């Protein structure tokens, strides 16, 4: 979070805080009751976007649900909307924490191996991502909508 | 041209604005007044012809206009006059069941002021014979709808006048 | 003892003025917090 | 580039636009019959004529009464001079400046109107007050008329104007009281002594 | 409204207004109160409404949503959340002056130049308004539910 | 007196600055309406006395002011008002002018207050006049130099009262 | 006394007006820059010693004044000079604080300047030591309040002039 | 300014402005992008314009920076440099304002009483002006170059 | 004429022609040839112009040919057309000569006691003119008809 | 209408004179640019639609024009417009072919200003509608034709203005 990345970051220059940091730690605390009504609201309509997002990514997409593709079947669908709920989840843990550690630590480092090993299209998987993304901002306002875009479109450029 | 519904209607929307309270309470207003004014456009109906008449005996005349030399002297001036009397006591009927002045402003008042000028009507003669017509209406309807009914007739004596 | 008057605007001070000028710019111009589908159907001026 | 600068920087402006003398003492035309010729600018030194006479007020109510004065003059019969002098004359004049006022207001007003000052010091005052009581009017307009300082300003064919006098002492305040005030505004004399 | 198109005919033809047309005039006038509580819910659940009718426009049909797709980004989304609110306006108009002279003169006549110059598909508008009128039937009571489908029925046959 | 290009000008010689973007946006800014104060000045001096003939019309006359007792009767008080009222309307044209109450506040309003109390002239009705004329200017003018017309008649109103 | 919200109060209650668009614009503004006057105040309340030592420094002392014979000599007269500086700079503080220079009027320059043709007080060096004091203040205050704390010492020196 | 001579004649007469008056106020607003262009450009050149013209000037008579001169030393040189600069910052008001009644109340009546007691030769500060507008009229278009060489003219007029 | 007034004004002054009246007569000289046109083109529609100004003045002010009325007769209304026919060449001069000096001097000052004396109608005289002002302006082009209607209500004001 | 060789054959028609050198020279002049005027015509008929679109969404879209108050405001005013677009660009493409703006003045540019200004539409922003257009169709046609085809919507530009 902000806090690990500032008492890190004091660790390693071995020093107390710089008032610069203890700023962006009362920016970022007294910023806690915003965040956590805009995970809130994801979590609670966290269902909605996922599928959306798995509609409008198969519109992209069309060969993944087809013979030679990696989502081809029910269950090989439902593993690619359980996988685009697991970067929900990630996404909501990101605007919680205030930056992208758990998401990095969780879903980005070895993810190009683990869907290489899968025979897995990453770029589809970016679509999908992108897709939850604009269903997810279409259920916020503005200054939140651009909040949120932003893990989303760092998740997506991890992504790649 | 448009009546007092479609007029507030069209004064939201310019502004982008949802039917609010204040406009609700303005169309409400104009439903309250409805049986009024279906009631005295229809006795105006059944006495147009007669409320004609005596707008006539009683504003215009046994005069001089009716003698030669003046505007509603032969058959034809005076057939004239009384098709524009009925003109207007017709689009003042309009104006009274629409709640606004908008179609007399549209269809009648129109350049009729400088048609007038240049034939040679007379303004104040129009103006007393519209005054007649709005007493004579004023008597038929009753007391529910001559407020209303003599609002559009002065309107339009303003308007020429 | 006479009545002083006032001879100097309140709103032609520096600070006040300056103040003004901004709060005509933020209410005309710009959005906020509402959501986009609210805030691209909103006409600014309100009778012209 | 500093050295041309204020120095105390002048925070509000136009608090420093008005000192000095009034923009009045420059703002404002002089006529000219000598340079006044032709129909349209001969109206302009008439009207004019009436409003440094009878102060502006009482001027604008003025219609046909001095008609035969300004044919006369319009047909260089008689000169501003002379204009100037019927126009204090009048009846009207007597009924506006004299017939309200105690007998050295009178002196006041006519100094403002006919040279375009107030009263220098105590021994004018003694001269000018001691001859319109002795002889009324028409003596104490001919007398301003046809002084030395008339003949000096204004000579033959120009408007008396408000002139802002330096010299001599008291004079300059003196007279801008009278300047900047309407008429029946106050009746305070001003200089009595 | 019911006032223009009764007064309309009337000066057409020139004579005062016939029996029929001044009791359909009192079947307006007395159904006024109930037409304005029928149009105060609406703009009640204004942006509510249109937040369910764009999921299910986009359900039934999520390739407008795609990158080839007319309402493709955030903007283009917003802008078109935007009309659907202009249309639910204009039929609160209509309920509420009992005609659709002002829905006719605002928003339908020339609409198809008009989604035609911006390349966008008028029945993919159509089931877009059609999503608010399901959402709009089903925050009202039956009568006033049929009532408020009548205009959004007008709508959805003007606008293909 | 001043006008704007003037006031500009002695507003930043006092500061002895050389004519920067702000000056010269506001002598723009003047010069762009130059035209619309010209052609209201023209409307204004060809319609002069109709101006103060409405104005009187409208607030003052028909009324204890006119009638014995009151200030403005008798032909000579008669005469001083409607003289009074049109010493406003030049001042005004002149300001609208010059865009500037600078000759306002010079060779109007200096005294004229307590002139008015030495004299018994009442101020509230003054102000009255100075409104009718006011709304009878921007009424004539019309939407493009109605309110600049209408600041100079409200700094006259407000410098009175 | 009055500041800017009792300014607008009064303004609008001699109307005998509601508030309206332009007071609430009006209370806005000056509601913005609350925290701004607040700690130039206290800036100046702080350093309100060396603001009068530095002024007095520069414009007034080693000089004709505190030499024999001068305004200014004696103890007497020096305690008396820096004491009218300081109850100066005070009362520029309540002004700024309030918005308003309707105290410096009521409590500080009526009487002042025959107060000081009876007393024979320099009204110019008066002007010049309230000038030192203007500078070193907008030295102080920082570039947030300088114009602000700069007009009060203006309207001061004019008032004095 | 015209307008304020146009008020003057019109106040001094009693009378509303004339339609010459009003014909010559329309010319001159219609001249007055033109005028704050000559005067702009004037503004920016300040600094050049003013040494530039104080070189000429030392070159033509270098007797007022000798020992016996009035402008011997830094600091004498100085001011006269700073009069130099006032009069073109006087030149540039009159071009605004259209006319000279800024440069005539500003600097040059009674500036032979102040040149005469300051004992400074009013022959050399004319030539000194006279050398800027030869630095001024090098520096714009020759429509523009005859307008301000107007003023200049008048300057060097009036300081005879 | 623009000239003569600036040639007058020049001359009270005693000095010569300014640069910006200068302009003033490149100006005039410029607009003379369409002044010179739009008088020629009233010339040639003369007797139209006061016939129908004539019958609109006696339709607003039927007073005047009422037997309590100045005009009443055949030859006093022969004589008001030809008054009307006066004013009509005086507006022609002033639209030729540029400047309102030739209608002044002949038919404006001394009019007052001009229509006392023949115990006429002023206020008539002045819905006459406005009258001719109307059908001169029917048959000229717009900046021509504004040109001509100055002209216009300067002779309807200044018979005030 | 008439093209640059019709023009030059009524001037020479009114003189009653053969065709001579100046005459050939302006007609050798004008067919030396066919080609160019033929491909750019074609360019422009292939990409009008285009033309339009990104021509308003440069210089008329998402502002207060189509807002609730602008004069493209609602599906008619906007279809007007649109069609008012298509109308300049297919009279341009014919002034361009033709070699002549009297199409232009005959069929575009009378009686069309007093027609905006009796219906209320923007001749500004209808100005830099066209003035967009014709940076687009510039771009398309390349360098060959860009000023042959940008001096007709300079011309209908003017026109307008
Ligand atoms: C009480 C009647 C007064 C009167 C009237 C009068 N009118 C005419 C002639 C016309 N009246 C009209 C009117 C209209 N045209 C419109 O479009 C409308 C509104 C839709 C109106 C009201 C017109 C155009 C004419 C001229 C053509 C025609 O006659 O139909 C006349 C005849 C005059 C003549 O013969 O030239 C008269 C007499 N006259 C009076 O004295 C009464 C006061
Ligand atoms: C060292 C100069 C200081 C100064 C002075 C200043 N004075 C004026 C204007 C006037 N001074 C007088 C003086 C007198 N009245 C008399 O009777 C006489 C003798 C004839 C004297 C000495 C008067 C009457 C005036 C006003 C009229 C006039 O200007 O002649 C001015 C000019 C003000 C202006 O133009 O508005 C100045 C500058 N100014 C300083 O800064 C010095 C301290
Ligand atoms: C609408 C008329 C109101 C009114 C007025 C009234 N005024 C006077 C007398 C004077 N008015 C003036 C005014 C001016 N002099 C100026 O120089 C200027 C500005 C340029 C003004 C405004 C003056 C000086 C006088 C006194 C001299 C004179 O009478 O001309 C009077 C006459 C009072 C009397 O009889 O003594 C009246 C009646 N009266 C009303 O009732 C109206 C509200
Ligand atoms: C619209 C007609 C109005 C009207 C006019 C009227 N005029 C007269 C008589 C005369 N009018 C003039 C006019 C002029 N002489 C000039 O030099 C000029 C300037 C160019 C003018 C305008 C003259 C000289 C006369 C006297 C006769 C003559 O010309 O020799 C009359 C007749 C009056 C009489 O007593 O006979 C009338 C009626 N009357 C109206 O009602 C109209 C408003
Ligand atoms: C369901 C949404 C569909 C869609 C729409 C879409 N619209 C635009 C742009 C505009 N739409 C309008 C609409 C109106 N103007 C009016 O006056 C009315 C009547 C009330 C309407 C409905 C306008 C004016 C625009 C232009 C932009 C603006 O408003 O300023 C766009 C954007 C197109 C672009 O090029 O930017 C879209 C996408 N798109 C879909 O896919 C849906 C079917
Ligand atoms: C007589 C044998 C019949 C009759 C007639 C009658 N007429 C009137 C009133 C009017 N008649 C006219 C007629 C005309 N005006 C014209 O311009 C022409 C053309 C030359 C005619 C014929 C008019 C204008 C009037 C109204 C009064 C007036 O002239 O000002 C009446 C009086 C009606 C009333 O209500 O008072 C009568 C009785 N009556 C009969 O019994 C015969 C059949
Ligand atoms: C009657 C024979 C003539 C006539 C007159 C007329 N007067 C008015 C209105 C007013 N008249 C006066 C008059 C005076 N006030 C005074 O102090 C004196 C001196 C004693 C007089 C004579 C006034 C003040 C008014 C205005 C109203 C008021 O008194 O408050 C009108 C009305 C005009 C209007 O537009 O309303 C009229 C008609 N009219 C004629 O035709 C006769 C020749
Ligand atoms: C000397 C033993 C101590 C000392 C003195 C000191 N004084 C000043 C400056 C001033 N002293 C005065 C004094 C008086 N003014 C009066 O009217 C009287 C009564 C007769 C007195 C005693 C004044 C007015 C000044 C200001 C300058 C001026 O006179 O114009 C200084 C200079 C302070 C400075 O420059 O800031 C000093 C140093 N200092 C010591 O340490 C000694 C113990
Ligand atoms: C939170 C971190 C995390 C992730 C992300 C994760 C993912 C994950 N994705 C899987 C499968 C899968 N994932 C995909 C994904 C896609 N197919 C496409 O066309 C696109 C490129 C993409 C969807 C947009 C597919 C197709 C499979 C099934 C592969 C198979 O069955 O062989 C599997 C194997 C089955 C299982 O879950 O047991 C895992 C573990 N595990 C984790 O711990």
């Amino acid at each position: 979070s902000v806090l690990t990345k500032a008492i890190v970051n004091a660790d390693a220059e071995a020093r107390y805080l710089s008032p610069g940091e203890l700023d962006r730690i009362k920016s970022f605390v007294a910023s806690g009751e915003r965040r956590l009504r805009i995970a809130q609201t994801l979590t609670e309509a966290r269902e909605r976007i996922v599928k959306q997002a798995g509609d409008q990514l198969f519109q992209i997409r069309p060969d993944v649900v087809s013979p030679g593709g990696n989502a081809y079947g029910e269950k090989m669908t439902a593993l690619c909307l359980r996988d685009l709920d697991y970067y929900l989840r990630l996404v909501t843990y990101g605007i919680v924490a205030g930056d992208v550690t758990p998401i990095e630590e969780i879903g980005i480092i070895g993810v190009k191996e683990m869907y290489n090993s899968l025979q897995t299209p990453i770029p589809a998987v970016a679509e999908g991502v992108r897709a939850m993304k604009n269903v997810a901002t279409s259920l916020l306002s503005g200054d939140d909508a651009a909040e949120a875009g932003f893990y989303f479109d760092y998740l997506v450029g991890a992504m790649q | 041209m448009q009546d007092a519904i479609t007029a507030v209607i069209n004064n939201y929307d310019v502004q982008g604005k949802y039917l609010d309270g204040a406009a609700l309470d303005k169309l409400k207003a104009y439903f309250t007044t409805g049986a009024v004014r279906v009631r005295a456009a229809a006795v105006i109906s059944s006495n147009a012809t007669t409320i004609i008449k005596e707008a006539a005996a009683k504003a215009l005349i046994y005069s001089d206009l009716t003698r030669p030399g003046g505007n509603m002297y032969t058959t034809r001036r005076y057939a004239a006059c009384i098709r524009d009397m009925d003109y207007f006591l017709r689009y003042a009927t309009y104006a009274m069941l629409a709640g606004d002045p908008s179609i007399l402003d549209e269809r009648v008042l129109n350049g009729l002021k400088e048609t007038y000028n240049s034939l040679g009507v007379p303004i104040a003669a129009t103006v007393g014979g519209i005054q007649a017509m709005k007493e004579v209406v004023g008597g038929l309807v009753g007391p529910d709808a001559a407020k209303e009914a003599s609002i559009y007739f002065d309107y339009l004596s303003s308007g020429l006048s | 003892f006479k009545p002083i008057r006032s001879k100097m605007d309140i709103a032609s001070m520096p600070l006040v003025q300056a103040a003004l000028k901004e709060q005509q710019a933020t209410k005309t111009a710009l959005d906020m917090s509402r959501p986009m589908f609210l805030e691209l159907g909103r006409s600014f001026k309100g009778a012209d | 580039q500093e050295l041309g600068t204020p120095i105390n920087e002048r925070s509000i402006p136009e608090m420093y636009v008005n000192q000095g003398v009034p923009a009045l003492k420059r703002q404002r035309k002089v006529f000219k019959q000598s340079q006044a010729t032709d129909r349209e600018s001969f109206d302009a030194l008439v009207t004019a004529a009436y409003v440094q006479v009878f102060d502006k007020d009482i001027a604008s109510y003025i219609r046909s009464e001095f008609s035969a004065l300004e044919s006369r003059l319009r047909n260089r019969e008689t000169s501003v001079k002379e204009f100037v002098r019927l126009l204090g004359f009048s009846a009207l004049y007597r009924k506006q400046f004299h017939d309200r006022y105690p007998n050295t207001k009178v002196v006041e007003f006519a100094f403002k109107h006919f040279l375009g000052r107030a009263v220098k010091n105590q021994a004018e005052l003694i001269k000018y007050h001691g001859l319109l009581g002795r002889k009324g009017i028409k003596a104490l307009i001919g007398a301003l008329v046809d002084g030395e300082e008339y003949g000096r300003l204004y000579g033959e064919d120009t408007v008396p104007s408000w002139q802002f006098p330096t010299l001599p002492a008291a004079n300059y305040p003196n007279s801008v009281e009278l300047y900047n005030r309407f008429t029946r505004q106050d009746d305070s004399l001003v200089v009595p002594s």
